[PDB]
């Protein structure tokens, strides 16, 4: 079969500007295993992003965890661009603090 | 508890990604990896201080080097036309009394299609490339007899072992730090958003409150942290100017009564 | 290759009865634990079940309703649960009727005969039609809640499975391997494979379909 | 004097359409200054059309699929509109499904041949059922607002009428001869004598029936 | 508009001393012949009884219709299968708007309209089995088919264009309505107000409700025929409990030029 | 075709107590033409009621008044009961002064 991706966006910690955090994209129940994430900051693709280990969830979709290190400001924008075989252009995401 | 391991193989990897991988799974805490590239079990995140034996990661390493073999092997008994992404659910899981129960499943192309029937001491199945992958997983020397002592002594054993060099690692309780917010997404309707942010173990549940009535649970989400904890994070929409009569309640492991948290 | 095939239907299986609504499985996951039905080629072939129903006996004829010999199970095509078979396919027909020019209805038909007993809990609905006012074309719909039951399946038994997918753009030349499951606030023409799914039909009706062997 | 007959199904008569409801003739009266289609034995015994479908060709057959040669019309039958004739009742059969106790529905098919163009307006109607909640029984009902609309049959043409009544009580024991309207808040079961009122069956479409050249 | 129409029944078992045969004829909504098997003999009806029609044309009418009866009881015979049988016929003719006579001749078996009178080829018509029967039969009698095409093409026009000399006056009359506005409880909540017309003609009642002088809806209307030909009309609303004031009936009847407006009696 | 009576009963002018009027029960719309029509004082045939002739209207069903003259009183009810061969039991209709 083939599944689109869930894109989830998110601070490990509160984002408290002017303070060291970490920004995960969490891109979950996709198939097959080939994707393509980039972390984004003000449309710029943060070269320093570290994912974790491929694993699949229990309905045989796949999941991936995508991070940085990073210190918010009152006027970035943080982003999360995934482009699978099944999104015809590549998703975007924006972080909301909120999440 | 349970020991899970994720074995994925791809008949057309990308160049550099390894045609095949594992992860091993204590629960919901990743311990082991593997790759077809380094071609070596290492532990992960706070495995490495467990006080495992030095042979222990070298015996994991070659029964995973016997399964690479396989899973590659599988492709080849395949026919048809590629891609293919063959998967592997092997584990077994702690009982009441010592008594593991073992779990044997294989997924093609995500179809669920194979299993390992500990009865007839074969993988099983009925699609078609279930029985010519089993067949040729079964003419493959002692692949029988491998698969059958990972899954009845090799698993158990490992699992007894680690829970007694992981308790503590098992018994890891963080507690989340709780941020309920609000949004005006929609015209007229208000969306509050309640987060828990650094946790494990990852039972957590939020419930919102109006008033403090009972006011429902909103959309929930849920994901792993880079330090392997969990966020999870609920909207509930509301009507414009009737959130901040509006509470939200986290019951976590870690804290001994449940959380209230307010905007 | 080709055979005209005279099932004579037996009686509702349940939850369907006489005086209800036609019951069909609407979506293509299943309630915890349980599995759909999948008549299939292979892991990238395959259609979920949707409508049951039982045939209580299968009189086969050729072409020109001269009677002919009951063919044997088509080979590569199974019904299958989670891992495990439970039914031989006889024979299968699609109807490809062409909603709009993009639009594209295909209802198929597989006539099986169960060989390993078996049930199933999947997720099922109905098909209604709301009464409008004045000649406003009012839609045939499938009914969006579910209500879980458990359909079950005895060995030996004939039985006639149905899939509907509706396939937007273009069309493929040949069997239509797509499997869609029955999207709620959509509409649906009436095809021959679809009669069967309003109500239940009496006992002992018969019905001439014009299937084939092999895809 | 029993022959299956195979039906190859014509395109939808105004006003019905492959992508809208079967139109059906209601009540037992017309608009003023129309009339109602009757298939007649005598003043005493017609039945008066519901359902109206258009066949582009008929086969005939034996009781065991063997070929047949058309029949000649059945002596004594006509669908008579007003005092004047317009078709030949060819073939008929009746469908007696047993609605609970004291109650059986009687759907009547008539295969007959125009023999005279005509022009009808009837007091249409159709089958709707409305959406409910969890393993809730929705019936099949007719609508109670009728649409007035005109009903073209041109000559020579094969036609397939139908008429279903609610027979209350107790049953004759040969050809039930009730004209009953398509009552409003009554629910209906199917049978194989309706399954082509549903949505118009895509042209080409084709049915088997076991009819009677006489009564 | 003026049409001299006659309605024929014949039953095949009549009841006891009851007539198998008998005929009504009608100018516009008011009877003036009347006949039957047992008297034999056409009488007039009503204020018909006045009329100067000479003594012979009534003989000529009652001689038509023993024609009549003849051919409708004929026909019972010719039907043949078993009974009952109740045979109706209306034959008449119609003052056009230009002086032109418009035939009716349509026949009804068993209540069901089965045949008709062909002018052209002097046939009856009809595709029912027992229209074929019984147009053999009329067929074949002696010369049936030109007393009917002279009772359709002649006679009636000549017949209407007399009865409206002599009797006018008794299609003219007009009686008005004695109102009544009754109120009764139909429930707790609701009372249903009666308005009633009781002896009036021409039969055209209109009856209206009002609210407080608001345009209200004509609730159920009822309506029948009186022993002196003088008709009753009833119409019931229901209407909230304690507002039965405020509602007053308009009644608009040909006696009266000026709407009149019924108001609840205590 | 058979057709079921229409039952009406009403009273020939304003119904008036101690002032003698006419009662009417028109039964009409019926077919066959063999009806049965009694009035009824308090539950008895009066013996004194004459009708009209049997006429039919433009759909072929026929129409029939029956009157008797009759006093109206404080304590007194007056009914019509018909039977005709599509009433399985005779109808009955009670005379309400509204009419």
């Amino acid at each position: 079969i083939q599944r689109t991706p869930k894109i989830q966006v998110y601070s490990r910690h509160p984002a408290e500007n002017g303070k060291s955090n970490f920004l995960n994209c969490y891109v979950s129940g996709f198939h097959p295993s080939d994707i393509e994430v980039d972390l984004l900051k003000n449309g710029e693709r943060i070269e320093k992003v570290e994912h974790s280990d491929l694993s699949f969830s229990k309905d045989w979709s796949f999941y991936l965890l995508y991070y940085t290190e990073f210190t918010p400001t009152e006027k970035d924008e943080y982003a999360c661009r995934v482009n699978h075989v099944t999104l015809s252009q590549p998703k975007i995401v924006k972080w909301d603090r909120d999440m | 508890l349970s020991l899970l391991y994720h074995l994925t193989a791809v008949s057309s990897p990308a160049p550099g990604t390894p045609a095949f991988w594992v992860s091993g799974w204590l629960g919901p805490q990743q311990y082991l990896s593997y790759n077809s590239l380094r071609g070596e079990a290492e532990p992960c995140g706070a495995w490495v201080w467990e006080n495992q034996v030095s042979w222990y990661w070298e015996k994991e390493t070659t029964d995973l080097r016997i399964k690479e073999k396989l899973f590659l092997e599988a492709f080849k008994a395949l026919g048809g036309k590629g891609p293919y992404t063959l998967q592997g659910l092997l584990g077994c899981e702690l009982g009441p009394d010592n008594t593991s129960v073992p779990t044997a499943k294989f997924a093609l192309n995500g179809e669920e299609f194979m299993n390992f029937d500990l009865k007839q001491g074969t993988w099983g199945g009925d699609w078609p490339e279930a029985l010519a992958i089993s067949q040729r997983w079964q003419q493959q020397d002692k692949a029988a007899n491998k698969e059958l002592t990972f899954l009845l002594f090799s698993c158990p054993h490992r699992l007894r072992e680690h829970l007694e060099r992981g308790r503590g690692n098992l018994e890891w309780k963080e507690p989340p730090s709780m941020r309920l917010k609000a949004r005006p997404s929609s015209p007229g309707f208000s969306v509050l958003t309640c987060s828990a942010f650094s946790f494990y173990p990852p039972e957590l549940q939020l419930r919102f409150l109006r008033n403090g009535l009972a006011a429902g649970t909103g959309q929930g989400d849920f994901g792993p942290n880079s330090d392997g904890s969990f966020h999870a994070s609920s909207s509930l929409t509301v009507k414009s100017g009737d959130e901040h009569h509006y509470c939200c309640i986290v019951q976590h492991a870690g804290l001994a009564q449940p959380l209230r948290v307010e905007l | 290759e080709e055979y005209k095939v005279v099932l004579t239907f037996g009686s509702p299986m349940s939850p369907n009865a006489n005086n209800k609504q036609t019951w069909v499985n609407k979506p293509l996951d299943a309630p915890s634990g349980h599995y759909n039905v999948k008549i299939a080629k292979d892991v990238d072939h395959y259609l979920t079940m949707q409508g049951f129903t039982s045939i209580a006996s299968v009189d086969w004829y050729t072409i020109d309703f001269q009677p002919s010999e009951a063919p044997a199970p088509i080979k590569g095509l199974q019904v299958l649960v989670n891992i495990s078979k439970k039914a031989d396919v006889y024979a299968v027909k699609q109807f490809v009727t062409a909603q709009t020019n993009n639009k594209h209805q295909v209802t198929s038909l597989f006539l099986v005969k169960v060989t390993t007993g078996f049930q199933v809990n999947n997720y099922l609905s109905y098909f209604y039609r709301a009464s409008a006012t004045g000649d406003a074309t009012t839609n045939l719909l499938v009914r969006g809640d579910t209500y879980t039951a458990g359909i079950s399946f005895t060995q030996g038994g004939w039985y006639l499975l149905t899939n509907t997918s509706i396939v937007d753009g273009a069309m493929p030349p040949g069997w239509v391997w797509n499997n869609v499951e029955l999207k709620t606030n959509t509409a649906y023409h009436m095809d021959k494979g679809l009669v069967h799914l309003i109500m239940p039909l009496p006992e002992s009706t018969q019905m001439c379909y014009e299937m084939l062997t092999s895809i």
